[PDB]
């Protein structure tokens, strides 16, 4: 009854131009009932750090081991991206992870212009020739952001869920507003959230509700959950940091630690539900996830929305 | 301060001043002190805005004595100030609607960006953050065929109007030149410079190749300098977050700059310079104009009023969303239609057609399945 294997660092699963990668089912195996975890958002906001956090890193690690790398300050103090395509990891657990390349990202098409109506519409189909295939092939689905508000954002994601091939499966959402201040805790505002979010998808048909409560994770102690009308499934992240003298300052947030501990556990304790009509493993849902990519690129929606523009 | 609206209805005291304008429009976030009125005090070194004091689409004014300058900032659906109110309002008073609600507003501040443009020397967008939104690619190539089909009816509306001759040929007082401003958000806290150079690099690739920024200085809508700064990143700073100053302090009781880079800029307009930003392979010559107070508001009162720019405006990204959700319900009609006690083998169809395809709009077109199969038998 020996181990299978151990992963130290990522792979890669998708090139960085369009192109499967078969270079992962020597670390899979061929049992069933497996969690899947994709990651959507911008440039720089703070993906491919918390998807680390949560696989096998923790935080009193170094950047430098993080199984996903992510931003160095010479590419940050010259614009750049880092992840470039679609990665992969399994931990000890056997959960699956899915960073991904940015959504609307500039470096990106910047470096096209040193290289088919114009490169800004493609730029627009891969995001969404992406978005289609983790909404497709995942269970829970990681919308990151490093603001509040990006009207953008919220309007891209229906032109998704109106793309993929094929009730139907529509899977979970998570909205996570990473670099939060000490305004994004108050409760007053907190309400203000829910309220806008659940306004704007409230024809969304995704599962962005009724799961990955903060509000009884300890986080707010004494709120009643009657305070909330909606209580979509969002979450929030802050940005790293005799005796009355050695006083800390008034942070007004719980600590980076406790709350990826806490997102950790909501994240691994989320539903599994079967994508396909059929019970399949972690081998079986590799070759699907080869036949959805296959039949995204050469689709019909996607080049019927591309004329369009 | 006061509302556009209720400016431009008369003035004495300084009609006759040599000024400048400057509009201020962008995304916000959430937060009591806005990105844009904390511009404008810190600009004006006072405290203009003071803190803690059917349509979501507004502008408001202010005029600097002490300066000679104007400043306009929208404030439309993509700030949170005014989103809030659309949202709580659509939760007390479908997925139609809806799409008449926020595509209208989408709309409705297209036509109020317009107006900035054709009335303004300099203007700044923002952004809370570095890594500018790539979708202004497409509002501004988009705007620009809207501009060229309403132009022969705004050029009417200042046809009397003591503006000039280059003004009533192409309603701008010049052509802008546009300007960005950045929030850090915590990110690496020289650094800075070297981003600032980065950006600058990447916004003129990304416009130059969407042909937004041509040549010609005057057929582009907004221009970009050649030897300046062009953009500008806010740090941190301690100010925001007030009620965590005091707690900064109530700890200690108890144990270039903004003004100089758009002062820059403001100084070759009063000097009656202009901006002469045209260097793709043959320089060309850039009309200019420094009005008054009392011969600007002749020209922007008679253009605030304009039916005309509805015609222009309901044909000229929510309305590529409707085509897409049209068509792939349409295209649905036919295959459920034609492949199909009625009322189980009726609803049968209908179950194929949710597989088929759906939209923004496919409850309305799911009718003409409905009817035709309940006019067969
Ligand atoms: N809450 C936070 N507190 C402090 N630093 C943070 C926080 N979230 C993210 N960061 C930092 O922000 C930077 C973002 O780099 P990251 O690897 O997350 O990029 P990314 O989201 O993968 O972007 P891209 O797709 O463009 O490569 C890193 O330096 C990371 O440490
Ligand atoms: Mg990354």
């Amino acid at each position: 009854l020996l181990p299978p294997e151990r992963m130290k660092h990522s792979i890669k699963l998708v090139d960085d131009q369009m192109n499967w990668c078969d270079s992962a089912i020597e670390y899979l195996l061929d049992q069933t009932d497996v969690l899947v975890v994709g990651v959507l958002g911008l440039q720089g906001t703070g993906k491919s750090m918390v998807m680390s956090l949560l696989s096998a890193n923790t935080p009193e690690e170094d950047q430098r081991t993080y199984v996903f790398r992510a931003q160095s300050a010479e590419m940050k103090e010259r614009g750049g991206n880092q992840t470039s395509g679609i990665d992969f990891f399994i931990t000890q657990e056997r959960i699956v992870f899915l960073d991904t390349q940015p959504i609307l990202s500039p470096s990106i098409l910047d470096h096209l212009i040193n290289n088919y109506n114009l490169p800004h519409t493609y730029v627009e189909m891969q995001s969404l020739q992406i978005a289609a295939f983790l909404f497709t092939v995942c269970h829970v689905v990681i919308v990151v952001q490093d603001w509040f508000t990006d009207l953008s954002l919220y309007r891209f994601l229906q032109t998704a869920e109106m793309v993929k091939p094929s009730t139907e499966y529509y899977p979970h959402l998570v909205f996570l507003q990473n670099k939060a201040r000490r305004e994004d805790f108050c409760p007053r505002k907190l309400r203000q959230m829910h309220l806008m979010i659940d306004q704007l998808m409230a024809h969304s048909h995704l599962r962005y509700k009724g799961t990955l409560s903060m509000l009884q994770c300890n986080v707010f102690p004494g709120l009643p959950p009657d305070f909330l009308d909606s209580e979509v499934n969002l979450f929030l992240v802050p940005f790293m940091d005799p005796l009355f003298s050695l006083l800390p300052g008034y942070r007004g947030h719980p600590s980076f630690q406790s709350l990826v501990s806490k997102l950790r556990s909501q994240v691994m304790s989320m539903a599994r539900p079967q994508l396909s009509h059929t019970i399949l493993t972690e081998k079986n849902w590799f070759h699907y996830a080869a036949r959805i990519w296959d039949g995204v690129r050469k689709s019909s929606a996607l080049a019927e929305y591309s004329r369009l523009l | 301060p006061v509302s556009l609206r209720d400016l431009l209805m008369g003035e004495p005291p300084w009609r006759e001043d040599e000024i400048c304008v400057v509009g201020i429009f962008g995304k916000t976030a959430l937060r009591l002190n806005s990105e844009k009125f904390s511009l404008v005090n810190t600009v004006c070194d006072r405290q203009v805005f003071p803190l803690f004091r059917q349509d979501y689409s507004l502008l408001q004014a202010y005029y600097s004595q002490e300066s000679k300058v104007l400043y306009l900032l929208l404030t439309s659906i993509c700030d949170n100030s005014q989103l809030l109110r659309a949202c709580r309002a659509l939760q007390s008073g479908p997925h139609a609607e809806a799409h008449e609600f926020w595509k209208h507003q989408e709309k409705l501040q297209c036509l109020s960006l317009l107006y900035l443009f054709s009335v303004c020397h300099i203007l700044l967008l923002v952004h809370p953050t570095c890594s500018f939104d790539i979708t202004y690619d497409r509002v501004f190539r988009a705007l620009d065929g809207l501009r060229q089909k309403v132009l022969p009816l705004l050029k009417t509306a200042i046809k009397d109007c003591p503006v000039g001759k280059d003004w009533k040929l192409n309603c701008r007082p010049c052509p802008p030149r546009l300007l960005f401003l950045f929030q850090l958000n915590g990110a690496l806290k020289s650094p800075k410079r070297r981003l600032q150079h980065a950006l600058e690099d990447q916004i003129y690739r990304i416009f130059r190749k969407s042909r937004v920024l041509t040549n010609q200085s005057i057929n582009c809508l907004f221009t970009v300098p050649a030897n300046q700064a062009f953009v500008y990143i806010v740090p941190g700073s301690q100010e925001e977050d007030p009620v965590g100053m005091l707690l900064d302090q109530l700890r200690s009781h108890c144990t270039f700059t903004l003004r100089e880079f758009l002062w820059q800029h403001v100084e070759l307009v009063l000097s009656k310079k202009g901006f002469d930003d045209s260097v793709g392979r043959n320089p060309q010559p850039s009309h200019f104009e420094l009005p008054t107070y009392q011969k600007w508001i002749s020209a922007a009162s008679k253009l605030y009023e304009v039916s005309k720019i509805l015609s222009s405006i309901k044909v000229l990204f929510l309305d590529i969303d409707t085509k897409f959700s049209e068509n792939r319900c349409q295209k649905a009609l036919p295959m459920a239609h034609s492949a199909y006690v009625h009322k189980n083998q009726l609803a049968q169809a209908l179950r194929v057609y949710s597989q088929h395809a759906r939209g923004p709009a496919f409850h309305k077109y799911a009718m003409q399945l409905h009817e035709d199969c309940y006019k067969f038998w």
